[PDB]
């Protein structure tokens, strides 16, 4: 402040008084003279300096520096620009048990193509199935794609030569930056501070290619939080799901032991991973329990209110936390909503053919108690009505 | 799959931008001959001023100044008094902004490394005599007597700590972005030191107590730092022989200055940690 | 959408080869030329023509129309919005007889001013006793009250100051209709309607003066014949609700018989009434089943959230159907769409002083079943406050 | 009475800050940060001059 470049004729008045005063006694600075041409030569010099000087510690701001004096200033705090990624997602193979697995797979799924991006085992399961979790050979958007049916490249003795996307996404790819997108993620990065919070991890782990919603561990388990001789808590659990990928959502432990091994490194327990070091963790999945929820009471309503009742349930259900209670009055909510007070609803929860499901019991109250490593899906919703009203008449 | 190396957030993927062209001419370029001659250009035209401005030669004498050549057919004018404006003006540019603007940047400044450590209040853990007893049993440079260990402040040469500061300050502007507490970042910001952080156990070692981790050496040379303009910074050695500085016997024979500031680093981050363990091994170059 | 909105591609191909057919002839087009921006621009025009004549069919549509254009449709097909309505009732004041009059009568009851509707006589009549028909100063619901004692404004001579209400209530008073309940209302005209007599009959006994609600006959009051099967009714009978006058709105029998006289005649079913010929029917009342309402567990929540809770649960119970249940659960989820699905809160239906009401039935689970000619009333919402709160103390 | 809160306070500033069961990240504090927050009680002492 109150420093600042002079203006100009301010800048030559200062310089002609100076030159008038120390050298010429106070004589006036004649025009056309050897006078005014060396004080003209000088000011030009001292505006010069000036201007340089306003030049470069422009050049310094993050803010209006180049572009490639951006790119270092950034890469010595360790903020590079992102390139074009490619694109994840899971296949399935299948062939004969105990076969013989190459390092160099590759799959053609319509005009891409696709390579093992984890390791290989060095024969297929006894089970004769094998899932990978592939990626494209090419970045971009491109590698995103919606295709279901693919073929084997190279082909391998005992395996059949045609694959199937599992679900038929493959999530992953983008393009790459420019030195305005950069700029952004650049400076709005100065004024931030990571702190390694529920948050975080929550944010981290929905990183993974194809996870729709990351949850933490339900009110049906026990949940230790120490895992040694400690003070107070260093271990960390949670539940994803891939709903649109998967059946029911559910992953198994193939996949879900990938990102455990990513998230909190291996070894585990010395922040090897993403995770800040000396905390342990898990990301388990869950298993299915098929549920038919009776909704009795419905037919009697109109056909739209019908439709969204259904719809609202379905994906009420489907979203569920893995080890939560599927109660009885969360869904007469959903009816008690849209019919309002005036309608009879009443809902039943039942097992499939009335069978016994490992982890499922119902309550005195007829909801649905889930333990941990279970999830309620949905099998069926149904509309019936037993309750003779006279809304027909 | 991209490869991937190190970033205060992480084992981020890198790249490239494109070479846009615009970049204003920087010190480097600012020459003495190279702006004298231009200063020329501010001259008026005319009869008395076009061979005068035709016949400006320009030379280098001893000590850069690029000056005029006076062949003995010379005829003094105001065009020479031009010449001197202009290397002057070189002159004081290369002697008040390429410093000022060298030194305002924690990862070019040379000769304000010292005002740097004062600003980023940078205290040593090795050098006060009320230490923690766990930052080991006698540190190594203090020696030992009847009234327990005795720390010897340590004079190093002008160079050595040049660069040893240099690099504590970049690592010291890295951490200050608040990075993630998992070995990738530590590692990246303790970088500049020339160590690393490598724990000791393989299997899983969550049950475990004594979450032992060793500091192992990355290069025996700092990278220096280089005054001038256009060049490559000077690198130096990172240690010290005990016997040639004439300090005391009973301090180790190699002391390493980034050693001991990466240790108060990791100490420092990784205190809430109840199980830590830190263990320093002697390296010798 | 409700045109085509066809396959961009295949959209943009034609217009390619539209543009390549005449203008260059038959050859194809240099990529990032000007024929290409050209075509460009135009396939963006095209698609803004789409959008346009999809949304001038949208415009002509009842259910999606701006508010005018829906009031310009309606007035085509004899829908009008409803108008702003002033109260209405009697005053009856006193005085030395002959004395002088004038039009600038103006009463104040409550904190309501009412003016005479009919022309002031002249005189007052020799009885000493004159009987006004008054209206509200302000339109809206303001001015409807239930008062039975008020003063005289503008002090007149020979005229004693307290006046009366005759009849001890005013009716009438409504506000504005809005856009939406104009949609709702004209939108409801253009349907299929089923039963269209019932909701005819209905709309028409909303207008008589202070009812309030008319409800259709509750659940609980349905009937089956000996075999087994439910009965339809062959009248026409609903409840109504005079909500501002009388207890819970429960009118005694002589208002609603004399309703039913109007809205059918006497006798009914020669369309001597408001009804056509050949309908017979029935406007009932209920009676009150008071109920006492504890919610536990409230003092944890912040003042705002008990407050609304307190207001909404009342607002619940008061507007409650007749020949209806009144759950635990509905009162359950009105707490629980407030304070958050983890939150502790109870409710428990109780009767005052545990005595035994006619009509009313207490069921294991904890509901209060409510025979037919009942209704709900809310007698009182306590609160219990032990002290507890979110930090010991 | 000398900025010293009762118990209840303190214990309700710990409930907000850390969490509960502290060191969940449930709270203010970051994951695996566990403490408490503490009050005291008065001595009175007389001064004189």
């Amino acid at each position: 402040c109150t420093i600042q470049r002079p203006d100009p004729q301010d800048l030559r008045n200062d310089i002609a008084t100076r030159f008038s005063t120390n050298v010429l006694g106070g004589a006036p600075i004649i025009p056309e003279s050897n006078e005014f041409y060396v004080v003209s030569l000088e000011y030009a010099m001292q505006e010069e300096f000036y201007a340089f000087g306003e030049q470069m510690w422009r050049e310094r701001d993050p803010r209006f520096a180049c572009c490639e004096n951006l790119v270092k200033m950034a890469a010595e705090r360790g903020v590079y620009p992102k390139p074009a990624q490619f694109a994840q997602g899971y296949v399935r193979m299948t062939g004969t048990p105990g076969s013989a697995l190459n390092q160099g797979l590759r799959f053609q799924f319509g005009n891409q193509t696709y390579e093992p991006a984890s390791v290989v085992p060095d024969q297929l399961p006894a089970t004769g199935i094998l899932v990978l979790r592939v990626s494209a050979v090419n970045p971009g958007p491109s590698g995103n794609a919606r295709v279901t049916d693919g073929t084997l490249v190279t082909p391998v003795p005992g395996i059949s030569s045609a694959v199937t996307a599992y679900g038929g996404n493959f999530c992953g790819g983008s393009d790459e930056e420019e030195c305005e997108q950069f700029r952004t993620r650049y400076l709005q990065r100065l004024q931030y501070q990571p702190r390694f919070t529920v948050e975080w991890l929550k944010s981290k782990a929905a990183e993974w290619p194809c996870v729709t919603d990351v949850f933490d561990l339900g009110p049906n388990c026990c949940a230790v939080n120490a895992l040694g001789e400690v003070v107070c808590p260093n271990n960390f659990e949670f539940y994803v799901l891939f709903r649109d990928t998967f059946d029911c959502g559910l992953a198994p432990q193939c996949v879900v032991d990938e990102i455990t091994d990513w998230l909190f490194g291996s070894p585990q327990g010395l922040g090897l991973g993403e995770a800040e070091f000396g905390i342990c963790g898990k990301v388990r999945t869950a298993a299915p329990v098929k549920l038919d929820i009776i909704l009795d009471g419905l037919s009697c309503a109109t056909p739209a209110q019908s439709r969204v009742v259904e719809e609202r349930v379905t994906d009420f259900v489907n979203r569920l936390p893995p080890s939560t209670n599927l109660t009885i009055d969360q869904l007469r909510f959903i009816g008690l909503q849209v019919l309002g007070p005036s309608f009879n609803f009443n809902v039943a929860i039942r097992s499939p053919n009335d069978a016994v499901q490992p982890g499922l019991r119902f309550t005195s109250c007829g909801d649905a108690e889930i333990d941990c490593d279970y999830k309620a899906c949905l099998n069926s919703v149904v509309v019936i009505n037993n309750n003779v009203t006279t809304s027909g008449c | 799959m991209n490869v991937l190396i190190p970033g205060i957030d992480g084992m981020v993927s890198a790249g490239t931008l494109e070479y846009t062209g615009c970049c204003p001419p920087s010190f480097a370029d600012v020459d003495e001959c190279t702006l004298a001659t231009a200063f020329v250009g501010l001259l008026p035209s005319g009869p008395l001023w076009d061979r005068p401005k035709y016949e400006a030669i320009t030379t280098i004498t001893e000590a850069g100044n690029c000056a005029a050549c006076w062949t003995t057919d010379h005829c003094p004018t105001l065009v020479d008094y031009a010449v001197n404006v202009g290397a002057r003006l070189a002159s004081v540019i290369e002697r008040t902004i390429w410093p000022a603007v060298r030194e305002s940047d924690p990862f070019t400044a040379v000769t304000s490394t010292a005002d740097w450590l004062n600003r980023f209040d940078w205290v040593n853990c090795f050098e006060t005599s009320c230490r923690s007893k766990e930052l080991g049993e006698k540190t190594p440079i203090e020696y030992m007597t009847d009234c327990g260990p005795v720390y010897v402040k340590i004079t190093y040469p002008p160079s050595l700590q040049q660069a040893f500061e240099s690099a504590l300050i970049k690592s010291l502007e890295r951490l200050s972005m608040g990075i993630i507490k998992n070995l990738a970042a530590i590692n990246f910001v303790i970088e500049p030191l020339k160590v690393r952080v490598v724990p000791v156990d393989t299997t899983d070692a969550c049950e475990n107590e004594t979450l032992c981790v060793v500091l192992e050496k990355t290069s025996d040379f700092f990278d220096g730092v280089n005054a001038n303009t256009c060049g490559i910074p000077t690198p130096v050695a990172a240690y010290i022989d005990r016997d040639v500085m004439q300090l005391p016997s009973d301090l180790d024979k190699y002391i390493w200055p980034g050693h001991m500031a990466a240790e108060c680093i990791v100490r420092s981050l990784l205190s809430h940690v109840s199980r830590f363990c830190l263990i320093r091994t002697e390296q010798a170059p």
